[PDB]
């Protein structure tokens, strides 16, 4: 399985809809192997991107395009064998009126009846002004642009299933990302994903990684990867749930640039999530937060092609980001890396097999049936073993293949 | 007054007349803000975060949104303005206020003076709140001009330094009292 990021922080702005626009690359989409495609938050916000939603059942007032369009999208990836997971964004929620206070916090759910209408009860104990210090404290951490919601209300959860379940059979979404899942507590992810079946989920849980004097990150990020294993354990790791493997994207920015040998734990294990629990870690080179036009934690734009040698032929699950594969001409590149994983079986639970790791070098074999090499180190030949063959190569990256 | 206040490390309440260093909530972020160049700009200043645990950075003085002293405490969710009580090679206003432009793609809290003031004249305007629901004295901050947003720092040493700005992940804070100047 390989996921795919279907846009990026401009989408919106696009002329003629983004769904529309998407519709003309499905059949490269599907083409490439790609089977799950993550598609930006749905609902009317208050935000463009919409990670300030409102009328949770409104898809007509989204800048990306309407309900039918949305529809129709799903429809063919469908048709094409691919999923579509929508980004569930609920820690936060705009509130579409003003109450007594003066303070926006009644909230409309897009329906004409009672469906998502609460009101500043349903608003986190603490978070000031919206709250009206009735509902429960915050069960995670708070979003400061806008009211947090009370995920302990009992009315909150169940009409959340409701729209999650209607997301799934009316619109045909197959699956979740959710944002800013450190807002809430694992117990909370928990009773939506229960309650939502969905067939695959992948949470965003993003916290500073460990840091020296220098100012780069340490060696060694346990503490930071066991936090996504813990989130993980505690939702149930016999579920869909999975999240995104921050870790190895933290390390791999700056390793790429001549200090290759972060990418060896002292155990000879991988050093991010996927050295531990890889069926439950979703790698990436970039998002639409980390790169795009936000530049949060952007990846050395000169290596992006050894970000994707790394994580499409390693354990995990790899996401694709979409400038990468259509705007920066690296799609044939990119295609046939995914082509070598597809062919070999390589899975989410692949073995690794580190076999050298040195500032210059990063060479390691993977199910015994495909071997990548990063750096620049020019002749590698003799550390290649027989009945191998050059699968792809390209700017300090190359890739051999069993046969 | 209604918002709870907001606590140093030993438990005390902040003062508007005294000086504190925001330290990491957990050392392995770093250690205390300061103030730093970057970007190719010498002057005005950035507030930077200082990379390594043991450093303490600069005091900094919080104060009530200029009109609203009472009782010398700093409470959540209220309006202040940030200044760190140190001096530099600028020779300009050290007090902090969200910049009106973008360096490097980036939204950053710096020094100095507002290069192009809004009509609200609220670049300058930060809240301390709690970083969760929890009852651990932990906060962020945030700059609240016409909306609030977190703030985070940008921790890849792009521009020279680590700089405090509108980023993720957002910077979860403590503040220990500091010596008077
Ligand atoms: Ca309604
Ligand atoms: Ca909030
Ligand atoms: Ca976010
Ligand atoms: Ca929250």
């Amino acid at each position: 399985q390989v996921l795919f990021q279907g846009f990026n922080w401009e989408s919106w702005k696009h002329n003629g809809g983004w769904y529309n626009f998407l519709m003309g690359k499905v059949d490269d989409i599907a083409a490439a192997g790609i089977t799950h495609v993550w598609l930006p938050p749905a609902s009317q916000s208050v935000a463009e991107q919409g990670y300030m939603p409102g009328r949770l059942y409104d898809l007509d007032a989204s800048k990306y395009g309407n309900k039918a369009q949305l529809k129709s999208l799903i429809g063919a990836l469908h048709g094409k064998g691919v999923k579509a997971i929508a980004d569930i964004v609920i820690n936060h929620r705009t509130a579409e009126h003003k109450d007594g206070r003066g303070i926006y916090c009644i909230f409309e759910g897009g329906t004409p009846d009672a469906r998502l209408d609460w009101g500043p009860h349903m608003i986190c104990r603490d978070d000031r002004p919206y709250a009206d210090g009735t509902g429960n404290p915050d069960t995670g951490a708070d979003f400061g642009a806008a009211p947090d919601i009370d995920h302990l209300n009992l009315r909150v959860q169940k009409e959340l299933v409701e729209w999650l379940n209607w997301l799934k059979a009316d619109i045909g979404f197959d699956g979740w990302r959710f944002d800013f899942a450190k807002g809430y507590s694992a117990d909370v992810a928990k009773i939506y994903i229960d309650r939502s079946e969905p067939s695959f989920a992948v949470a965003e849980i993003w916290t500073s990684l460990a840091y020296g004097g220098d100012g780069k990150p340490n060696l060694n990020q346990d503490q930071h990867r066991q936090e996504l294993v813990n989130w993980v354990d505690k939702v149930g790791g016999k579920g869909p749930a999975t999240t995104f493997d921050f870790t190895t994207k933290g390390i791999l920015n700056v390793a790429v640039e001549g200090e290759l040998w972060r990418l060896r734990g002292t155990d000879g294990k991988a050093p991010g999530m996927i050295g531990w629990w890889p069926a439950k870690a979703v790698t990436f080179v970039d998002n639409h937060d980390t790169g795009s036009t936000q530049h949060m934690w952007p990846f050395p734009s000169d290596r992006v092609m050894q970000g994707y040698a790394y994580i499409l032929t390693h354990p995990g699950t790899p996401c694709i980001f979409y400038d990468h594969f259509f705007d920066w001409g690296l799609k044939e590149e990119i295609d046939r890396l995914v082509s070598v994983r597809t062919r070999h079986g390589i899975h989410n639970e692949s073995k690794l097999q580190i076999i050298e790791a040195d500032a210059d070098l990063y060479l390691a074999e993977i199910d015994g049936k495909v071997i990548v090499k990063l750096g620049p180190r020019y002749d590698v030949g003799n550390l290649i073993p027989g009945g191998f063959k050059v699968a792809a190569h390209g700017n300090d990256y190359a890739v051999w293949e069993k046969i | 007054a209604d918002p709870p206040p907001v606590h140093d490390t030993d438990g005390h309440e902040l003062r508007a007349d005294a000086n504190y260093y925001v330290l990491s909530a957990n050392r392995a972020h770093g250690g205390g803000l300061t103030m730093a160049p970057g970007h190719g700009r010498h002057c005005p200043l950035f507030v930077s975060q200082d990379p390594n645990g043991q450093h303490d950075g600069f005091p900094v003085r919080i104060t009530p949104y200029g009109v609203a002293p009472s009782d010398k405490i700093i409470r959540l969710s209220t309006d202040v303005r940030i200044s760190f009580r140190a001096y530099t090679t600028c020779l300009q206003s050290t007090e902090w206020h969200i910049d009106s432009e973008l360096a490097a793609g980036r939204r950053h809290v710096i020094t100095g003076p507002v290069k192009d003031p809004s009509p609200s004249g609220r670049e300058n305007a930060f809240r301390i709140e709690k970083y969760s629901g929890a009852e651990v004295h932990e906060y962020k901050l945030m700059s609240c001009g016409d909306w609030c947003q977190d703030l985070g720092v940008f921790r890849d040493l792009k521009g020279g330094a680590w700089f405090l700005g509108a980023t993720e992940p957002y910077h979860v804070v403590v503040f220990k009292k500091a010596p008077p100047a």
